[PDB]
């Protein structure tokens, strides 16, 4: 329905032009929209003329002005303080929702997306410096960060905005791997997934794979995990497909994230004996002792009973022998400063090597072991039951 | 060491967030991922983390929530869903709690006694991955519930002992991290059907002694305390209802033989008079509902009271016991004291906590409101159908969980299976009252609106789910007399999206329009209560289908006729079911339907009404020739000629059934004459007799998707209900033109009979 | 069936009296902010939380009923009036008038149980010529210049309930032959007369005392962008109910017999019309030339002519 | 593909036979020592039938070569345990499993 108004001579007696005062809040918001769209169209024209081909530097590229305008718009869309009066906070929330609706209904989000694309066509700040200049290459990072913050603030509280522009999630997640605006892109994705349930219906397996690869590349960041939580559950409802995709593609190999185990406390005992070799005064470089066991359960509570015996070195001629720090699962043979034997394997550097022996078995009860050690040419040795 | 994360802020936060992710990836009833996460963390590491005193607190809460979500949340949510439904059997264990100890100076402890109520069976599959192709892995991962019970009991004792002295380092950090996860675990454990009387006494020995409600606890702790107390009152209300049913069994057992004895005594000492047949009609009529309604009213000096005054004293004793057991004139008193004290201590944030506290206080002060709200939902069944009712409740809980989770292919398949189960459960036939008490139609309607949401006419996502829902609703309304009235409220909604499912002769049953027609079908009271906020919508839909081409047949290859006869047929079927019920024409409904159809002329066929086609004769001859030439169809298929024919037959049938009457009221009423004159001006008589005279071929079998005698049957019905046969000339005329050829064709039959 | 009957007519027959003691021991400052004041603030924050539809809020529906039932030969009359004033003070010094106004304004003019309970609370808080609560409400409406309250009142007055004859005829046709239910719930002919009379009694109590300021604020909301005439809305509803009564008399004109359904519908119509007339009297009482001219320049004369006709013929 | 390494001899007299519900106690782990499954955690054994196509081949064919009270290390390969698809969520594609198979009872 579009009844185009035409100014004719006679007129008809049915116009009835009633007036509405256009509240000062809405008027200020609209004039701000006009100023911002003008400045952004100016910046877009300048960047397009600069990128399409080399041109004269006598173009309008208000880097400083657009930075200041973004800094002002972020504060304009800043959420109200939580430590405030309830009534005033609700009024500020309503005003922010009105501003967001006005900015959405005038084609501003697509404008910000166009600016973001024309800023991301360049690779790095050094790559932007030789094309735009020193100051523009210096503050291109700041401009991109401010633009992403503004895009997030425009959609932080509102729901219609997210349900409307949700079709740009493909472009968002594709640009997510720019290595430079990852924080802003992740924040925008989180605030668009936490509110709009329409967004979860277009998140396919490729997007989840890309987010998990982002987690694998950029490191351990809890924002990725929050985005995954929002993908699994949006509003009191679960998405079985997304949950299965997360469970299959996030922890199949257990290297994406931290692992955890329940291990035992092992203890290292020794007699007051020290064996060192040097030139001149030596100790015959040959030693030996024996072992018996009275009682040994195979599994005390939940895991295999750690029981090894061997020889441990030190830091030259000092106490405090090998081991990581203390109290861990590091017995003997679990490092390069120790050499142990458990009955079936040989431990040297937390790497067990299997050996062959008549009736090979662990150090069960009624097992007599004999430990011998020659120092210069050969090394330690074990004899099970003779 | 995991305890070293107390100082490292990065690994602490990252592990807290990955515990939250483990929780969120299997929060709802998703067990295929819980069966993986169990081993991905451990079986007993959860115990060790809830057991260790030295914890950062974030990891403690995370491990607590993870244990809850992967081992207990499924059955906890199942019980929370099927917790307000008080389904009772009729076994002798029910009649054992007829005392409900309240007299002789005792009130009892909440949760102590006998349950003997229908509850969902709990079971947890054993997590094993060496077993390839597990059976279902659908219930839950298995956990040592008894060990967890003992551990949480001793830890709650230790925690309250530590909090009584106000230490400077509670477990996990703040008193929040100390209490909230522990009391949440205890709450979900008490919910999930453990803490039998032995352990429940010991639990009450730390909150009851007059404790935990006397300490200065923060807001997140007292919120869980309010939830725990709300459950402690819910189980008390359940015990009250169980005792009510236990007493009611024997009371009605006595009353039934009492009234039967008084009836037999009247039979013997009849002593004919005038009031005797009145008493007879009172006993025969007045169904059991109003019979009980009349025999239960004695609170004033004198009213309608039957002869058995001896049971009235027992009823008064039971009611007085009930009122003294309720809040009117110690658990309710102490809960009230704690709530008022918490409210008076300081201004309370957390409006959720404030609301929980206030609703708990209100229900404690009211007492009876829980009864008047829960007695409409309670229901006793039998002692023989217990497993069948358990299967029904399990399938209903599955349907509710599927409603909670989002809709997909597997979810749609499981919902269809659950609907089939509750339809073949064999208790749906016997007890529809229990079905309304549980609200199965409510959940099915919610599922249907969730499926229909998203698209109006572009595309209906997840097809056949709305079909199964509509079929279940149709059958639910069919086997009943009051389920139709209960569903009539949703008719005003489903008529707006009734356009879906039409234009497809593959589902003559399941459809929103068809479930509407089934709800109004065979119910005079509903046909009368059906006013016109939606009849106008129906005629608007009929006008749209008669004007447009439905944009569905041009995609299949049909010749794009200037009107749709497949949706008009269904609309006229619904209008007929709404206007003609039990064999008589609803007067005002017929009147308003005629008004709408005459104000909107495009509802009729273009070849019958309008400045184009001549009338019904030419219209149906054109329809027959379209049926005969295959060049005007879609290359199971929709025969366009047959569709036009059944559309016109349905319109004629609707007009004949919306005719004023067969003249009982028309002999004296003027608007009846006006409606009959309007119908006669619409459909002439020569057209009717010419349409009757077609002499359909009677065959080597043939196809029944062409010109069937149902069309001429509807024509005869219209002629009888509008014009009628009263003069010898027209009677013999009609008999000669239309009736003799059809009767001869029906008589020409020896063995090959394919068209009944 | 026995259990259903027991639930229906054995338990909810006024078997408790706890509203007064509950309000008392909730308003007692045991020691800040009283618990009743905290509850009122919670309800006010819930009503001020801007949404698209007023929620059910069983909490509010159960507590407004209690706070309304808590309230209610010269010495005893003065003493009971003073006790009523004391109870109204106890439960409105904590901001219950603002709560009622906010809950009415947060309904967008749509009839519901929340609005019914809130109007019952407003009646119980404005019983008699309580001028303190009226002044509080007027100061609140003036310091928060909102038209939502007035348009909600207008929508409620426009779509509360009106007698219809088609539904009565359908009910008669149903009860003529259908004995399956007897149609014991005589509804659909006058939807919620309780809510209608409650709304008009709330307006009557708003204009109970000769408050010229409030009587002019209910006519021309000076200071707001758009104004709605509550007086004109009331006279329009009076005309509507007069036409409905006239039609119902035309139906029951000739048989000279009134069944019990007919008598009950007559009584409900008479009660609603009497409440409307009392509201109009409280609007125009005193030298309020504004409201006097508003009623004189409206369709009130046709309404009173039809009322005189129906009065003569029915008597 | 399936192999066995004796950890503790179990007298080598009674062996599992076809058509029995054998009682085992196992703790599994991946190739890199990361534990993925066990039976000593939930404190209950694992009862499984031999030759009924319910337990993976790398486990059943290795348990069919043990004796009562015997402990063994069973090492498997992907083609005998889970294949190129693995177990969705738990086992990565082409992962070799290692089990501490301890034989408790023979039924």
């Amino acid at each position: 329905i579009q009844r185009k108004a035409i100014m004719h001579h006679e007129g008809h007696m049915d116009d009835g032009l009633n007036l509405s005062r256009s509240q000062h809040e809405e008027s200020r918001t609209a004039r701000v929209i006009r100023s911002t769209v003008f400045l952004f169209n100016r910046f877009i024209r300048g960047l397009d003329a600069l990128s399409k081909k080399v041109k004269l530097p006598t173009i309008d590229l208000p880097i400083e002005s657009v930075s200041l305008s973004l800094q002002d718009l972020i504060g304009y869309f800043h959420p109200p303080d939580e430590h405030l009066e309830h009534e005033d906070k609700q009024n500020r929330l309503r005003a922010l929702k009105n501003r967001q609706n006005l900015f959405q209904e005038e084609g501003m989000i697509n404008l910000v997306l166009e600016c973001i694309d024309r800023l991301h066509v360049y690779s790095s700040a050094a790559h932007f410096a030789d094309v735009a200049g020193r100051e523009a290459g210096e503050s291109w990072k700041s401009i991109l960060n401010s633009l992403y913050e503004l895009l997030a603030a425009l959609i932080r509280g509102n729901r219609k905005n997210c349900a409307q522009f949700s079709g740009s999630l493909d472009w968002l997640i594709s640009r997510l791997e720019r290595l430079e605006a990852s924080s802003g892109i992740l924040e925008v994705l989180h605030c668009v997934l936490v509110e709009s349930p329409e967004a979860l219906n277009i998140i396919k397996e490729g997007h989840i794979k890309s987010i998990i690869s982002l987690l694998d590349k950029h490191g351990r960041n809890h924002k990725v995990l929050d985005v995954l939580c929002s993908l699994c559950v949006c509003h009191g409802v679960a998405v079985r497909s997304n949950q299965h995709l997360i469970c299959d593609n996030l922890l199949p190999g257990r290297d994406l994230l931290l692992q955890t185990r329940l291990v035992n406390h092992v203890s290292s005992m020794r007699p007051n004996i020290f064996l060192g070799v040097s030139e001149g005064s030596a100790q015959y470089k040959k030693w030996y002792y024996e072992l018996m066991v009275d009682h040994t359960e195979p599994f005390v509570t939940a895991e295999a009973t750690h029981l090894r015996v061997g020889w441990a070195s030190t830091e030259g001629y000092s106490p405090y022998p090998g081991g990581g720090e203390e109290w861990g699962g590091n017995g003997v043979g679990d490092d390069l400063f120790s050499y142990g034997f458990d009955g079936l394997h040989l431990w040297s550097g937390c790497i067990a090597r299997t050996v062959s022996s008549p009736n090979q078995h662990l150090l069960r009860t009624d097992d007599v072991i004999s430990c011998c050690l020659d120092l210069s040419a050969p090394s330690i040795s074990f004899r099970i039951n003779g | 060491d995991i305890l070293e994360l107390t100082e490292q802020e990065e690994l602490l936060q990252f592990h807290y967030h990955t515990l939250r992710l483990y929780s969120a990836v299997c929060a709802l009833g998703n067990h295929r991922v819980a069966h993986a996460l169990c081993s991905h963390v451990d079986e007993p590491q959860l115990l060790y983390a809830i057991e260790n005193k030295y914890m950062p607190g974030l990891l403690r809460a995370g491990y607590y929530d993870l244990l809850i979500d992967i081992h207990l949340s499924s059955y906890a949510t199942a019980r929370l869903m099927m917790n307000n439904e008080f389904i009772v059997p009729m076994t002798e264990e029910t009649k054992s709690i007829t005392l409900f100890p309240d007299e002789n100076k005792k009130h009892g402890l909440p949760g102590i006694g006998l349950s003997t109520s229908l509850r969902p069976r709990m079971r947890f599959s054993s997590p094993s991955f060496v077993s390839i192709s597990n059976d279902c892995y659908q219930y839950s991962p298995e956990f040592p519930l008894d060990i967890l019970k003992a551990k949480t009991i001793q830890m709650l004792t230790e925690a309250v002992k530590e909090g009584s002295l106000h230490a400077r380092d509670p477990v996990g950090g703040t008193t929040e991290f100390l209490f909230v996860p522990l009391i949440k675990l205890f709450y979900t454990l008490l919910i999930m059907g453990i803490f039998h009387n032995e352990d429940l006494k010991h639990i009450l020995q730390l909150i009851e002694p007059s404790g935990l409600l006397q300490m200065k606890l923060p807001e997140p702790v007292k919120l869980q305390m309010c939830l725990l107390l709300q459950y402690l009152c819910d189980c008390q209300v359940r015990h009250r209802i169980e005792a009510i049913v236990a007493f009611s069994d024997d009371f009605v057992a006595k009353l039934q033989d009492n009234q039967r004895f008084r009836y037999n005594e009247v039979m013997q000492a009849l002593n004919m008079s005038a009031a005797l047949t009145a008493r007879k009609t009172r006993e025969f009529r007045s169904p059991p509902q109003e019979q009980i309604n009349m025999l239960l009213n004695f609170k004033d000096d004198k009213s309608e009271c039957p002869c058995p005054e001896e049971i009235r004293d027992q009823l008064l004793d039971f009611h007085e016991d009930l009122m003294t057991h309720c809040g009117i004139e110690s658990l309710q008193q102490l809960i009230s004291e704690t709530m008022v004290r918490w409210a008076q201590e300081s201004v309370i944030e957390d409006p959720e906590l404030v609301r929980a506290m206030f609703v708990l206080l209100h229900r404690q002060y009211d007492g009876i409101g829980g009864l008047v709200r829960a007695l409409p939902k309670t229901y006793t069944i039998n002692g023989v159908s217990v497993e069948d009712t358990i299967n029904l409740l399990a399938s209903l809980g599955q349907i509710r969980s599927l409603l909670s989770v989002r809709m997909g292919k597997e979810e749609e398949k499981l919902m269809i299976r659950g609907l089939g189960d509750i339809m073949n459960n064999k208790v749906f036939y016997q007890h529809p009252n229990l079905m309304r008490a549980l609200g199965m139609h409510e959940t099915v309607m919610e599922v249907m609106v969730n499926v229909l949401g998203g698209g109006e006419s572009k595309e209906i996502t997840f097809p056949k789910m709305v079909a199964n829902c509509c079929r279940f609703l149709c059958y639910f309304c069919r086997i009943s007399r009051q389920n139709q009235k209960a569903m009539f409220d949703h008719l005003s909604y489903l008529l707006e999206n009734s356009s879906v499912g039409l234009a497809s002769p593959a589902m003559r049953g399941s459809t929103p329009l068809d479930v509407a027609a089934a709800s109004v079908m065979d119910n005079n009271e509903l046909a009368l209560a059906l006013r016109e906020p939606d009849l106008e919508k129906v005629v608007r839909y009929l006008a749209g289908c008669g004007l447009q081409s439905c944009q569905m047949l041009v995609s299949k290859g049909y010749p794009d006729i200037g009107w749709n006869p497949v949706e008009g047929e269904r609309y006229l079927d619904f209008l007929r079911f709404a206007v003609f019920c039990n064999g008589e024409s609803v007067e005002e409904n017929a009147n308003v339907v005629v008004r709408l159809l005459i104000r909107r002329p495009e509802c009729f066929g273009p070849a019958l009404r309008g400045e184009g086609g001549n009338g019904l004769l030419a219209a149906m001859e054109e329809a027959i020739k379209i049926a005969e030439d295959p060049s005007r169809d879609g290359p199971d298929t929709i025969h366009m000629g047959n569709a036009i024919m059944t559309f016109y037959a349905a319109l004629i049938d609707l007009l004949g059934r919306c005719a004023p009457e067969m003249h009982l009221i028309h002999a004296g009423k003027g608007e009846a004459i006006r409606i009959r004159s309007i119908l006669r001006s619409l459909i002439p008589l020569g057209d009717l007799v010419g349409v009757i005279s077609i002499a359909f071929q009677m065959p080597e079998p043939d196809m029944s998707a062409g010109f069937c005698p149902d069309h001429k049957a509807a024509m005869v019905l219209f002629l009888d209900r509008v014009y009628g046969i009263e003069v010898q000339d027209f009677l013999l005329h009609l008999l000669e033109v239309g009736f003799l050829p059809d009767l001869r064709a029906a008589a020409s039959l020896d063995t090959a009979a394919l068209s009944x | 069936l026995f259990l259903q009957g027991y639930e229906k007519s054995w338990i909810e027959t006024e078997e408790h009296y706890f509203e007064d003691k509950l309000i008392e021991d909730l308003a007692k400052p045991g020691a800040r902010v009283d618990p009743l004041h905290q509850l009122i603030l919670l309800f006010s924050r819930t009503a001020l939380t801007e949404k698209c539809k007023l929620e059910e809020d069983f909490l509010y529906m159960a507590y407004a009923d209690i706070m309304a039932k808590s309230c209610h030969s010269f010495e005893e009359k003065e003493m009971e009036k003073q006790k009523l004033l004391y109870q109204q003070a106890r439960l409105h010094d904590r901001g219950a008038a603002e709560m009622v106004l906010q809950t009415i304004s947060a309904s967008k003019g749509e009839t519901g149980p929340m609005v019914a309970a809130t109007l019952k609370l407003g009646i119980a808080i404005l019983n008699g010529g309580n001028s303190t609560v009226q002044q509080k409400m007027l100061d609140y409406l003036k310091e928060k210049k909102d038209v939502g309250f007035f348009q909600s009142l207008a929508g409620l007055m426009q779509s509360c309930s009106v007698l219809d004859l088609n539904a009565f005829e359908r009910q008669n046709k149903a009860e003529g032959l259908g004995m399956v239910t007897e149609e014991g719930s005589g509804e659909k002919v006058l939807q919620d007369d309780e809510f209608t009379c409650d709304l008009f009694r709330f307006l009557q109590l708003l204009c109970e005392g000769h408050n010229s300021d409030f009587q002019n604020y209910l006519r021309t909301q000076t200071g707001n962008n758009t104004t709605v005439n509550i007086i004109i809305s009331t006279v329009d509803y009076l005309l509507r109910v007069q036409e409905s009564i006239s039609d119902f008399y035309w139906y029951y004109s000739g048989k000279d017999i009134i069944d019990e359904q007919g008598q009950r519908n007559f009584s409900k119509a008479i009660q609603v019309a009497k409440q409307v007339f009392n509201t109009l009297t409280e609007y125009i009482q005193g030298p309020c030339t504004g409201n006097q001219q508003s009623l004189a320049h409206s369709r009130l004369w046709d309404a009173v002519v039809g009322f005189l006709h129906v009065f003569a013929h029915m008597q | 593909g399936v192999e066995i390494e004796t950890i503790s001899p179990g007298d080598g007299r009674t062996f599992p036979k076809k058509g029995q519900t054998c009682v085992v106690h196992y703790t599994g782990m991946l190739q890199n020592g990361k534990k993925f499954d066990s039976s000593r955690d939930r404190n209950k054994p694992f009862k499984f039938r031999i030759g009924k196509q319910e337990v993976i081949k790398g486990f059943e064919e290795g348990a069919a070569q043990m004796s009562l009270g015997q402990r063994a290390k069973l090492t498997c390969t992907p083609d005998v345990a889970y294949g190129a698809t693995g177990h969705p969520g738990v086992i990565p594609p082409n992962a070799t499993l290692i089990f501490d198979v301890e034989l408790l009872n023979l039924e």
